């Protein structure tokens, strides 16, 4: 995933 | 965190820095605030310009074109059995109004079809559900003469398939300019008259206009056979600007449109009467 | 060093021994020199026959003439070598035969003579035929073995509905096959221009979908040579000169021996 | 049951889609590749390949071997061009219908740096010097030597080494130009002219054919597929 | 390769950070939604194009 | 990455290397460039060739086939209440000449059916909506020859059973070749006459043709049973190649298909007139 | 099969919608942006700038 | 069993690497969408079939 | 509520497709295997086994 | 609880293992698709059903 | 993986083992290839028997 | 998951 | 997974  | 700069607590002032006086000759406007010409409490600003990004603010399908197409007894004369149309967003004036508060733009389209159906004559039995193709045409492939001829094949060219009665048509398209970016305005021409040339329409070209066909055209029509009573249908083209990136900023269109470059005609006159000292 | 040149050749294979001394360089047909069928792209199981030496050596077929009015000529391979020793028998007694060949073709001239054949190896090399009939032309008339056939510069229809020749109508400029000339160079090539080359050798490995196939069911290479630019010389309109075509079998392989096949050419 | 909201564009057929679908023919046991020859990774890799230009295509010259003959001669009028052709690799009719221009009529844009080469079909004891030009447009195409000197130019002397190649450099204001015709993204002008004369011996013909050929360099690319007018089908 | 992100939430309901997921389906990035998560800039180059650009306290022109 | 060879900056010369000059007769190509010939900048390139890679050419969907057929009350002569189309892409001339730049071939094979329907007649009232069934008859299998017959139980053949309205039917089908590659080009003969054979019909073949059905047939009907009224219907077949690989490259098709070998009958005029020194 | 339920709004076109959708020009080789001088992030940079009132609309 | 990569970004909103994600459905290959990260070859085989491969700047007949 | 979209394909019926199913008899008893002989896992297995041939077809 | 597995390959696009994967949604296995990866066995207690089996090279009658 | 066994290549042969013959009253089935009766080559084989299981 |  |  990729949390920002 | 995107909200706007906090107000000062800002006081009573006897000093020779002058902030309100400026001189616009200079070309700037003054970077005032009240803080500077009146005295102002502290306020904690939580108001942001969210809505107005440029995104923001063309992110909405605005309908461009109505494409008129007919299923009916093919017969001997002019008739709408398949339609054509160049594609732009100047038929309309609305997003056009928009866009054009830029010199150059650059992203990526999104088109929306609403596909309409209806039974023109009174009664002759009725009709089973029609089938729509949609053909983008770029510049340079052969166009139809015929409903049904062999251009329909579309064997490279992008077609789209819509069933009447199901979710409107949609697909994206990509940033597809010649140039680093698309240009709203053309201050020039495409081809320049020489001294050496035999007649003077050789270099005669339209002002502001660049390729002829531009990006190409869409063709539209009933891929069903012809049913005994006539269905007349619109294919409503809406069109969404993404990842939207503009540059140089103009003037808004103050007058209406008088086609496709800067041309006005009539209502010169957009302001109305106001008294000087009326409220 | 010593003094070596792209234009100085020797080809030797088997008993065959050719010279040059005014070549082209030479071409390998896509990159790809002659080979055996490997063990893991094998097909048939039945112990193949190489007959090397006695197969894979330099059979000149006979000699044609260009002149003036000379369209073009056209061979198939296998079909221009089925009559060629020992190679001929191996491809009639057994039903799979696999090949690549050395194609060195040759046409001298004077430095005051002038023209360009255009020499063509083409994959697949399908021609149109003679009628309104379609895929008719008939075996006999496909395959002309080493005598060859012609090119014609336009579309003469065979005409006879009764008693059809059920032969091929090659047009020059379509390439016999419905495409144009100037694009037949995407295919391997080699020019003899006349004041630069006395000859031209393509190298051809095996090309099809299988790795083994029917040598007399099907062609797998088509040679065409089409005159790019025309036979001239000094003033005379009547000028001459010979087209001698010299091929060899290259990594000859033979599956599924039985008694030998005796095709009607006629 | 998952609880899903359906978006515009479902239950639509796109000619250019991508995905998957229900295999007709389960665990059919598939023929393995063999490692044939010529494989083709790009269509571009075709329109690199030189393939000769139909450079005459005068009304007995056209649809004939001829139109790909040059004539070239010892007493050919010096002032005159030799040949003159516009630079629009899919839609001038020299180069259309070449391999290059072939491809090109399959794709709607097109970017990068042309080359032509031309062949010297002449005795080995003939002579000349040929000047072939590049003009980049918006002047006047070229009607005489001196005005092509001024552009791109190639001064061939014919020899030994019986070919000539001039680079056609991409030199544009768009990005892309367009493979139809069009002034706005016009590529420019080619010219051939005598730099000296085409000198023979006596004994020996006074005339003679040059061929040209036409392919793209590797800076060369193709977008926005198209279908192409060069075939057709009548029901 | 799933996108997670924070809200801006609005009118809280009463029970903060809430997130959203996103997931891109298609290969060409023009297939994409839109991320909405757009930064700004300065007025400046516009609202002052200036060589000598003044503090606003001083006199403008001197 | 993916973008081409950048632009060097190169400058004068006077060298005994001369790349201008060459010699086509040795089969190759001048691999030059602008650098070669003119003095040239340093332009870094982003531009690539993605959308000319052998997939991006055939990923389209295709139209190769028409297939009509009604549903009507079975009377006692010649009807279309089913029927059958030999597979193929040879019946079309545009996916035709695109596979045929190329030699042979190797891909799996999307099938997309494009279904529509209309009334025949001004009206014997109206029909409920129709189910289509499309069954692939593998060669060696018993063909049809009652729209009802016990073949279509399909007990072993793959079936498609579209109802009418829903989004187009869609399929994938493998690499289904007898050989390592579909052959696009045969230079050849499924059989050879022999000197010993009794007819001289007995060897005798088509050209360039292969095995005889060569993949099949698909066969459609209408499900259902007969309405009063009749409704005539047409499935569009659009095919697409995909995991594409293509070998030994050919020149286009340059005059009009007369069948499906290579043969020509008319209109071998491709080229236009344009003078020799004419822009 | 995933087993799944349809909510309401499922088949309606609302114009201003943020989804994805199917890309109609595949592996299209775009054309890079070059830094031009002008460009605009929000539509409130322009309403920032001083522009000339008309005030005097009298007859 | 899920297969993520990188999109190529040609128009870029005023928001870098973004991503796509494709998982398979069916047992056979046949049924796949086209992965389209086609690599590419030379010219060579067809541009230069000769045995001895000459550099472009000397004489290409000596 | 999912955001989703149909495609080609959807609510066909393929006789050659391998999907999943609700279980028209739910929580059934099945009687489990016992060990018969004479299992086949291939019809291969059928025509590697010797058959006579009926070479004499004659009136 | 997601399944995952091996394609095999037969026309390899111009882009090496390929998967899929699986999910089932329903308690009663008689829902499930057919996982299709089926193991083989010999012809054996067919095509030689004997008490003593014996080499294909020595007599079969001794 | 599920190819089928490969083709072993076999030679010529003089020897007292007639796997040729065999008597089917026994009722068995002789296991027999190529390479018992003829002269073979190496064939890596790839083909399977995938879709013909029950 | 359970990956074979 | 399988991030490539
Ligand atoms: C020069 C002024 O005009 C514009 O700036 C401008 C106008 C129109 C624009 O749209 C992009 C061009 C085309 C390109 C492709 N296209 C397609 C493609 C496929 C389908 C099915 N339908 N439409 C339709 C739109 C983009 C920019
Ligand atoms: C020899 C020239 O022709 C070809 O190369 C060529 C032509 C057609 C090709 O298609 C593959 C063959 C068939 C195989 C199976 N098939 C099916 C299978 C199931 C269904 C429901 N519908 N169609 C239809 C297509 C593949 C290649
Ligand atoms: C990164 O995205 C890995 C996590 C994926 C979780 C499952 C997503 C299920 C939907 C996959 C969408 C495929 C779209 C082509
Ligand atoms: C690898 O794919 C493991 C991760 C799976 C995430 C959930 C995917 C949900 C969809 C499963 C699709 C099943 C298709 C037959
Ligand atoms: C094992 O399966 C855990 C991983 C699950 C990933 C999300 C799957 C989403 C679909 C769930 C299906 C429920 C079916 C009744």
């Amino acid at each position: 995933i990729s949390e920002v | 965190q995107d909200s706007l700069p906090d107000t000062k607590a800002s006081g009573p002032a006897h000093s020779k820095e002058v902030p309100a006086l400026t001189a616009v000759e200079t070309g700037a406007t003054n970077p005032l605030a009240p803080s500077d010409t009146v005295q102002t409490r502290h306020v904690v600003q939580r108001r942001s310009r969210s809505e107005s990004t440029i995104e923001s603010f063309f992110a909405r399908g605005a309908c461009v074109a109505i494409i008129e197409v007919d299923n009916e007894q093919p017969t001997t004369r002019a008739q709408k059995l398949f339609a054509m149309w160049r594609i732009t967003y100047k038929d309309t004036v609305q997003l056009r109004r928009k866009l054009e508060f830029f010199t150059y733009s650059r992203f990526d389209m999104e088109f929306t079809f609403v596909v309409t159906a209806n039974f023109t004559n009174a009664n002759n039995g009725h009709a089973l559900n029609q089938v729509y193709q949609i053909m983008y045409i770029p510049p340079g492939a052969p166009t139809p003469k015929s409903w049904d001829d062999y251009t329909w094949q579309t064997s490279s060219n992008p077609s789209i398939f819509y069933t009447y009665g199901a979710a409107p048509a949609r697909i994206s398209v990509p940033y597809v300019g010649l140039a680093n970016a698309y240009s709203h305005f053309y201050d020039g021409f495409a081809k320049v008259p020489l001294k050496t040339d035999a007649n003077d329409q050789i270099g005669d070209s339209l002002y502001s206009a660049m390729t002829v066909d531009d990006f190409g055209v869409l063709a539209v029509r009933v891929v069903n056979d012809h049913n005994p009573t006539k269905v007349t249908s619109k294919v409503r083209i809406y069109m969404k600007p993404k990842h939207v990136r503009v540059w140089c900023p103009r003037p808004p269109r103050a007058v209406p449109y008088y086609g496709p470059g800067v041309d006005y005609r009539n209502n010169l006159d957009p302001l109305s009467e106001k008294g000087l000292t009326t409220y | 060093a010593c003094g070596y040149s792209d234009r100085v050749l020797q080809l030797t294979l088997g008993n065959s021994t050719i010279t040059t001394q005014e070549a082209a360089n030479s071409v390998v047909a896509y990159g790809r020199w002659p080979e055996f069928i490997r063990d893991d792209e094998a097909n048939p199981v039945d112990q193949p026959t190489e007959p090397d030496v006695a197969t894979c050596r330099f059979y000149t077929l006979d000699t044609v003439m260009w002149g003036k009015e000379s369209k073009g000529w056209w061979w198939k391979l296998p079909d221009a070598l089925r009559d060629m020793g020992l190679f001929g028998q191996n491809m009639y007694y057994h039903y799979l035969g696999r090949s690549g060949y050395t194609v060195h073709v040759q046409c001298n001239a004077s430095k005051f003579h002038q023209g360009a054949l255009g020499v063509f190896a083409i994959p697949e090399y399908c021609l149109a035929g003679d009628s309104d009939k379609q895929r008719y032309t008939s075996y006999a008339n496909a395959n002309p073995g080493e005598r060859g056939g012609k090119f014609y510069s336009q579309f003469n229809k065979d005409n006879a509905v009764t008693s059809p020749k059920r032969e091929f109508c090659p047009v020059d400029y379509l390439l016999g096959c419905g495409v144009l000339l100037g694009n037949a160079f995407v295919y391997p090539h080699q020019i003899i221009n006349l004041r630069t080359n006395n000859s031209a050798t393509i190298v051809l490995p095996y090309v099809n979908a299988l790795a083994i196939d029917s040598m007399v069911k099907h062609n797998n290479w088509g040679i065409a040579i089409l005159p790019l630019s025309p036979l001239d010389f000094a003033q005379d309109s009547s000028v001459e000169i010979p087209i001698t075509v010299t091929i060899a079998p290259m990594c000859s392989e033979f599956n599924g021996l039985r008694n030998v096949t005796a095709p009607k050419f006629q | 049951g998952l609880p899903v909201l359906n978006t515009p564009g479902s239950n639509q057929y796109l000619t250019s889609d991508n995905h998957q679908s229900p295999c007709a023919i389960p665990e059919f046991d598939v023929t393995p590749p063999i490692d044939i020859p010529g494989e083709v990774k790009n269509m571009m890799e075709l329109a690199e390949i030189d393939t000769m230009i139909p450079l005459n295509l005068e009304s007995t010259k056209r649809n004939t071997m001829d139109m790909y003959r040059v004539t070239l001669s010892d007493s050919a009028d010096l002032s005159q061009p030799i040949l003159c052709l516009s630079l629009s690799p899919a839609f001038d009719p020299r180069l259309s219908h070449t391999m290059l221009g072939e491809v090109l009529n399959y794709y709607t844009h097109w970017a990068g740096s042309l080359k032509f080469t031309f062949l010297f079909c002449g005795s080995m004891m003939a002579t000349g010097k040929i000047l072939v030009a590049y003009a980049p447009p918006g002047a006047q195409p070229p009607t005489s030597r001196k005005e092509a000197m001024l552009g791109t130019h190639v001064i061939w002397d014919l020899g030994l080494q019986s070919s000539c190649t001039m680079v056609v450099p991409w030199i544009s204001n768009v990005t892309y130009r367009q493979t139809t015709q069009d002034s706005f993204t016009e590529g420019g002008y080619i010219s051939m002219f005598y730099q000296t004369r085409i000198v023979v011996p006596l004994s020996t013909p006074k005339s003679m054919s040059m061929l040209g050929f036409v392919s793209a360099c590797n800076d060369f690319s193709v977008r926005l597929l198209r279908d192409t007018t060069h075939i057709s089908q009548s029901a | 390769g799933a996108q997670v992100s924070s809200q801006k939430v609005g009118a809280h309901e009463n029970s903060s950070t809430i997130n959203y997921t996103t997931i891109n389906y298609y290969k060409d990035s023009a297939s994409n939604a839109a991320s909405k998560q757009d930064y700004s800039q300065d007025p400046s180059k516009f609202t002052e194009p200036l060589k000598d650009v003044l503090i606003k306290t001083a006199p403008a022109l001197n």
